C-alpha cells in the first residue's frame, strides 16, 4: 500500500524460494541456448576470475557493450524463441478463453520494431 | 662557466693574447635548437678585442680558450649570457645559449 | 646444421651460397636433381604405379603485396592550376600496362579515395576498359606498355575525350565523350593514379615537341596542352605516404569528439564517440588519438595538498576513462612524440619503434645507457587487475609526467602500475590514446588532477604554468592519425652523380652544387614544413 | 605599444611559426637488403667502411650535412620506413636510422656526442668503419681504424637493413663495399662479412637514390606506384610435412 518492501536486501541475504523465479528465465535461456547444440566455453580469463571471486549504489551500465555480427543473428532467431514461447502461453490462455486473436499472435517477423523491445533487451542482454 | 668542444681542430699552438682583434665567424642556437644569430648569414666575419667588455662573458672566455683555425662549440650559460632580464625580442629569461665558434684570425 | 647463404662458398664460416629459393637457384644443380627425380619419378611410373598429378588449382594472391593498407599513388597537379574555360589537353605514358587511371580531377579529391569512385574525379580505367565517375561503366579499350593516352577536356560544351595512342575512344555505343555533363566547379587538374608496381609519365606539354600524339590527334581540334603557355615546371602534389595528426573533423563519417565543460565537481574532459558504430559500412580498426599540444621535459634534468608544493612541482597529470563496455584489452593509453607515424591495423607494445644508445669510456665500461622510443603507452585490459564489473568507475589510467626528471608513472585506478618509462631532457610528450572502437562510447579525456600533482594545462601553457584549477582551452583539441592529406614534390632535387670508379675504389658519390628550401615550423606540433 | 608587443611576443617563439633557410639532404644507399630472422639463410653480422674523398664544411650559411649509418624499412618492403622523400632529413631522424657524424650518434633526431680517439668532425681523408650485428642488436662504428666509444643497441630488427649515407651539397664519399668494390682499408672484425656478399646471384651490386625521386627532366620523370614487398629477400625454408 505505501509501496515499501523488503525485497532489496542483498541476494546473498534473499531466501532460496525468492530465488527460482529469477533463474527460470536463465534456466530457460541456457536451454533455448543448448537445444540448438551450441556448445558454450570458457575461456582462461573467466576461469581465473573465478578463481579469484540498503547497500552502495553500483551499477552495471549494460547499454554500451555491443554484440558481434554473427551473435546478433544468433540472438535474432534466439529471441524469435522467446517471443515463441510467448506465443504459447498466450495461446494456452486462448485455449482458456476460448477465442480472440490477440495482436501480437502474429509470426516473429510480423512484430513491428518498437513491437519487439521485450526480445531485445532480454536477449541480447543475456548475451552481452 | 663554458666548457668546450672543438668540432675542428685548430693549429692548438696560438692563441689570444691581451689587447689583440680576435676574428670569428659565429653561429648562436638556444637550446631548443633554434637559431637567433649567425655571423654567416650576414657574411661577415665578427670582430672583437679580447678582454674588453665587447660581447657576452661566455663568448669572451669561449674564445679567449680557443685556438687559431680551430672549430668549436660554446655552451653559455645564463649567468655569463644575458642574465635573468634576458635580451629584449630575442633571447628569453635565463636562458642557454650554444655558440658555434670558429676563430679565423688574431690581429 | 648452421649454413649461411652467401656469394660464395667457404666452409670455414658455414656459408654455402645454393642456399637460394628453388626460383633462384642456380641452373646446373637445378638441372642434375631435376633429371634425377625426372627419372627416379618415371621409373615409378614404370612399376605399374600410376602416379595421378592433382589438377592445377589456379590461385591468385591479387598482387597485392604493398607497404600495409596502401594500394594507389595519385599524382595531380597544383590546385591553383585548376582551369575553368577553354580547351586543355596532356599525355599520359603507361610504361608498364596494369591497374592505372588517368583523367581530370576537382581541387577537393582526397588522397586515399580511388579515382572516378566520387564525384571528385573523371578518370578512365584501360586495365579494365572502364570510365569513373561515382562509378564504373565500359568504355573504350585496353592499353598496353607503352601506350599513351591523350586525356583532352572542353570546359565550354562540359566535354571530356580520350585517345589511346592517337585513336579516340568510345563509349559501348559510337559515342565519342566519354564525360559531357558536369559543371565549371572549382576546375579541373590532371591527375592520375598508379597501382602495384605501376609505372606512369606526365606530360603535361610544356614543350609542345615532347608530345607524341597531339598533333595526330588534339591540335587541329582546338585543344591547347596544359602547360603551353607556363614559363615554370608545372608543381605536381601527390598523396602522402606517410600518416600525419591532423584534428577530428566535424564531418567525419565515425569519429566524433565532443567537448565536455567541466562542472564545480568535475573536470573538463575530451569524450571521443563513434558516430556510425554497429551500422553496415563500421570501421572496426585501431583509431590513433593523440592531444594536440605536447608536455615539454626540463633542458637538464635535476640529479588538502601543500599550495607551496604545488607551485614548485614540475609533476603533471591526465585521465583516461575508458567507458563501461569499451574492451580494455583494445585501449591504449600513454604518451607518444613527434616522430610516431606507425599506422598499423593490429598494435602492440612489443612492436613500437625503440632503440637503446649505449655510451661507453675508452675501456669500454657503459658508463650511461639511454632508451629512446616514441609510443609510452601501456594496455589497459593488461592494467586493469580486479576483472569483472568494472562499472563502479570508468577506467581510469592516470597519466603522471615529470618534467623534471623525465620519469613516466601510470595509475589505474588508486594504485601505482610497475610500468615506468624515462625519455631525455627536452622530450615533447604528446598525450595520446590509441583504441578500437568497440562500443558507440570508447574514452574519453578528463583532464582533472590527483593529489600534489599539477593539471595538464599548466605545463601545456604558459600563462596556466602556475593556476592549479585544470582547465580546457580551445586551442588543446583532440586529433588523430589520417592518410587524407598531399605531399609537395619539390621543383628541384640535388645533382648527385654516382659512378664506380674503380675495383678498388669503389663507388664514388659526388654532390657540388648548392640547393635550400625555407621551412615553416609549427611550433606547438614540433613538425617542420616547406 | 610597439616595443611591448615585440618584447611580449617575439621572444617566445611557440606562438607565431618560425622560418628557417635549411639544406636539402639526400641519401644513397646499394642494392643491399639484409635482415634477420628465424629460420633463415642471412648472415647476421656485416661490415661496410666508407671514404670522405673531399668535404666542404660551409657550402652555404649553414653547416654541410654528411651522415654514414644504417638504416632500417618498415616491413619488407623496399622502401625505407618513417621518413621523408625530401627535405633536411638524413641518417638517424628516425627511429628507423641510425647514423655516425664523427662527433654524436645520431638516432631518432636526437644526438648524442659520442668519444673518439681525436674528435673531430667529418673531414677530408676520413675513413668510417660500419658494423652491424643482428645476432645481438648492435651498431658500432670505427674512425679511422680507431673504435668509437658507442654503440646503437636493442633496436628493432623486423625488416630489411641496408647501409646508407646523408648528405647536403659539398661531399665527395666513396663506398667501400668489400670484394670488387672497393678494397678495405681495414680489416673487419672477425666475424663480420663485407657487405657485398649479401648481393643476389642475378642481381647486381650499384649504388641508387634511397628514395625514388631524383632530379630529371620532368616530362620523363617515372611515377612509381606502391612497390611490392621483398618476400624473396628472406630465403626461409618451409617445406610440406610429411
Ligand atoms: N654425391 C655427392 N657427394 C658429395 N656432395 C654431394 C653429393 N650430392 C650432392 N652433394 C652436395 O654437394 C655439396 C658438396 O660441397 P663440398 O663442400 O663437399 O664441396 P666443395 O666446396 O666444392 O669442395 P670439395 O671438392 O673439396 O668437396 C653439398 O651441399 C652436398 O650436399
Amino acid at each position: 500500500s505505501s509501496k515499501v518492501q523488503p525485497l532489496m536486501k542483498p541476494y546473498k541475504l534473499l531466501s532460496e524460494k525468492e530465488k527460482e523465479i529469477y533463474r527460470w528465465p536463465i534456466k530457460e535461456s541456457l536451454k533455448t541456448m543448448l537445444a540448438w547444440g551450441w556448445r558454450i566455453e570458457r575461456t582462461r580469463e573467466g576461469d581465473s576470475m573465478a578463481l579469484y571471486n540498503g547497500y552502495s549504489p553500483r551499477a552495471i551500465d549494460m547499454s554500451n557493450v555491443t554484440l558481434s555480427r554473427d551473435l546478433h543473428a544468433m540472438a535474432e532467431m534466439m529471441a524469435e524463441n522467446y517471443h515463441n514461447i510467448w506465443a504459447k502461453k498466450k495461446k494456452m490462455e486462448l485455449e482458456s478463453k476460448g477465442g480472440g486473436n490477440h495482436p501480437l499472435l502474429v509470426p516473429y517477423d510480423t512484430l513491428t520494431a518498437k513491437e519487439k523491445a521485450k526480445d531485445r533487451e532480454k536477449a541480447q542482454d543475456i548475451l552481452k | 662557466g663554458v666548457e668546450i668542444e672543438t668540432i675542428s681542430p685548430g693549429d692548438g699552438r696560438t692563441f689570444p693574447k691581451k689587447g689583440q682583434t680576435c676574428v670569428v665567424h659565429y653561429t648562436g642556437m638556444l637550446q631548443n635548437g633554434k637559431k637567433f644569430d649567425s655571423s654567416r648569414d650576414r657574411n661577415k666575419p665578427f670582430k672583437f678585442r679580447i678582454g674588453k667588455q665587447e660581447v657576452i662573458k661566455g663568448f669572451e672566455e669561449g674564445a679567449a680558450q680557443m685556438s687559431l683555425g680551430q672549430r668549436a662549440k660554446l655552451t653559455c650559460t645564463p649567468d655569463v649570457a644575458y642574465g635573468a632580464t634576458g635580451h629584449p625580442g630575442v633571447i628569453p629569461p635565463n636562458a642557454t645559449l650554444i655558440f658555434d665558434v670558429e676563430l679565423l684570425n688574431l690581429e | 646444421q648452421g649454413w649461411t647463404y652467401g656469394i660464395q662458398q667457404d666452409v670455414k664460416n658455414r656459408r654455402n651460397p645454393r642456399l637460394v629459393p628453388y626460383t633462384l637457384l642456380d641452373d646446373r644443380t637445378k638441372k642434375s636433381n631435376k633429371d634425377s627425380l625426372r627419372e627416379a619419378v618415371r621409373t615409378l611410373l614404370g612399376y605399374g604405379y600410376n602416379l595421378e598429378a592433382p589438377d592445377q588449382d589456379h590461385a591468385a594472391r591479387a598482387e597485392v603485396c604493398s607497404g600495409t593498407g596502401e594500394r594507389f599513388r595519385i599524382f595531380r597537379a597544383e590546385k591553383t592550376y585548376a582551369v575553368k574555360a577553354g580547351r586543355w589537353y596532356f599525355e599520359f605514358e603507361t610504361v608498364t600496362a596494369g591497374d592505372m587511371r588517368v583523367g581530370w580531377s576537382r581541387p577537393g579529391c582526397q588522397p586515399d579515395q580511388e579515382l572516378g569512385s566520387d564525384e571528385r574525379a573523371f578518370a578512365f580505367d584501360g586495365f579494365k576498359a572502364q570510365r569513373w565517375h561515382q562509378g564504373n561503366e565500359h568504355y573504350g579499350r585496353s592499353w598496353q606498355a607503352g601506350d599513351v593516352v591523350g586525356c583532352m577536356v572542353d570546359m565550354n560544351e562540359h566535354t571530356m575525350m580520350f585517345t589511346l595512342n592517337g585513336e579516340i575512344l568510345l563509349d559501348d555505343s559510337g559515342s565519342e565523350l566519354a564525360f559531357k555533363d558536369f559543371d565549371v566547379g572549382d576546375g579541373f587538374i590532371p591527375v592520375c593514379s598508379l597501382g602495384v608496381a605501376q609505372v606512369g609519365r606526365m606530360n603535361f606539354g610544356k614543350d609542345v615537341s615532347t608530345l607524341k600524339y597531339f598533333t595526330i590527334c588534339g591540335l587541329q581540334e582546338g585543344y591547347e596542352p596544359f602547360a603551353v603557355n607556363t614559363n615554370r615546371d608545372i608543381t605536381m602534389w601527390l598523396s602522402k605516404r606517410l600518416p600525419q595528426f591532423l584534428q577530428v573533423p566535424s564531418n567525419h563519417e565515425h569519429i566524433e569528439v565532443t567537448r565536455i565543460d567541466g562542472t564545480i565537481d568535475s573536470s573538463p574532459c575530451l569524450k571521443v564517440t563513434q558516430k556510425s558504430f554497429g551500422s553496415q559500412n563500421s570501421n572496426t580498426d585501431i583509431m590513433f588519438y593523440r592531444l594536440s599540444m605536447p608536455i615539454e621535459c626540463a633542458e637538464v634534468f635535476s640529479k588538502r595538498d601543500d599550495y607551496d608544493f604545488l607551485m614548485q612541482t614540475s609533476t603533471y597529470y591526465y585521465s583516461v576513462r575508458i567507458f563501461p563496455g569499451q574492451e580494455p584489452a583494445n585501449v591504449w593509453v600513454g604518451w607518444i612524440t613527434s616522430d610516431f607515424h606507425q599506422y598499423d591495423t593490429g598494435f602492440d607494445l612489443d612492436r613500437v619503434r625503440t632503440v637503446t644508445v649505449t655510451l661507453g669510456d675508452e675501456k669500454g665500461k657503459v658508463h650511461e645507457s639511454i632508451k629512446r622510443s616514441n609510443c609510452y603507452m601501456v594496455c589497459a585490459g593488461e592494467s586493469m587487475s580486479p576483472g569483472q564489473g568494472r562499472n563502479n568507475n570508468g577506467l581510469e589510467i592516470g597519466c603522471v609526467v615529470d618534467a623534471a626528471s623525465g620519469l613516466l608513472t601510470f595509475i589505474a585506478n588508486g594504485k601505482e602500475l610497475s610500468t615506468y618509462y624515462q625519455v631525455e631532457p627536452s622530450t615533447k610528450l604528446f598525450p595520446a590514446v590509441f583504441a578500437q572502437a568497440t562500443s558507440p562510447n570508447v574514452f574519453q579525456f578528463e583532464l582533472g588532477r590527483i593529489k600534489n600533482v599539477m593539471p595538464l594545462s599548466a605545463g601545456l601553457f604558459k600563462s596556466e604554468h602556475k593556476n592549479p584549477v585544470p582547465q580546457c582551452p580551445p586551442r588543446l583539441h583532440v586529433q588523430f592519425l589520417s592518410h587524407v592529406l598531399w605531399s609537395r614534390m619539390p621543383n628541384q632535387f640535388l645533382k648527385v652523380d654516382v659512378s664506380r670508379i674503380s675495383e678498388r675504389q669503389g663507388w664514388l658519390v659526388q654532390c657540388l652544387d648548392p640547393l635550400q628550401f625555407m621551412s615553416l615550423h609549427i611550433p606547438e606540433e614540433n613538425r617542420s614544413v616547406d | 605599444n610597439q616595443h611591448l608587443i615585440c618584447d611580449n611576443l617575439l621572444p617566445g617563439r611557440d606562438l607565431l611559426l618560425q622560418t628557417r633557410l635549411v639544406n636539402h639532404v639526400s641519401s644513397m644507399r646499394p642494392n643491399i637488403f639484409l635482415g634477420v630472422s628465424e629460420g633463415s639463410a642471412q648472415y647476421k653480422k656485416w661490415y661496410y667502411e666508407l671514404m670522405v674523398d673531399h668535404t666542404e664544411p660551409f657550402v652555404t650559411a649553414e653547416a654541410t650535412h654528411l651522415r654514414v649509418g644504417w638504416a632500417s624499412t618498415e616491413g619488407y618492403s623496399p622502401y625505407p620506413g618513417g621518413g621523408e622523400e625530401w627535405g633536411g632529413n638524413g641518417v638517424g631522424d628516425d627511429l628507423f636510422s641510425y647514423g655516425f657524424d664523427g662527433l654524436h650518434l645520431w638516432s631518432g633526431c636526437i644526438a648524442r656526442t659520442v668519444s673518439s680517439p681525436n674528435q673531430h668532425l667529418l673531414r677530408t681523408d676520413d675513413v668510417i668503419s660500419c658494423c652491424l650485428d643482428l645476432s645481438a642488436p648492435s651498431i658500432s662504428f670505427r674512425i679511422n681504424g680507431q673504435p668509437v666509444q658507442g654503440m646503437f643497441e636493442n633496436f628493432n630488427i623486423d625488416g630489411l637493413f641496408f647501409p646508407v649515407v646523408s648528405f647536403s651539397a659539398g661531399i665527395k664519399v666513396r663506398f667501400l663495399l668489400g670484394g670488387r668494390h672497393g678494397e678495405f682499408k681495414f680489416l673487419p672484425p672477425p666475424g663480420y662479412a663485407p657487405c657485398y656478399e649479401a648481393v643476389l646471384p642475378k642481381e647486381k651490386l650499384k649504388v641508387e637514390h634511397s628514395r625514388e625521386y631524383k632530379q630529371e627532366r620532368t616530362y620523363t620523370r617515372d611515377l612509381l606506384g606502391p612497390t611490392v614487398s621483398l618476400t624473396q629477400a628472406a630465403f626461409t625454408p618451409i617445406p610440406v610435412d610429411t
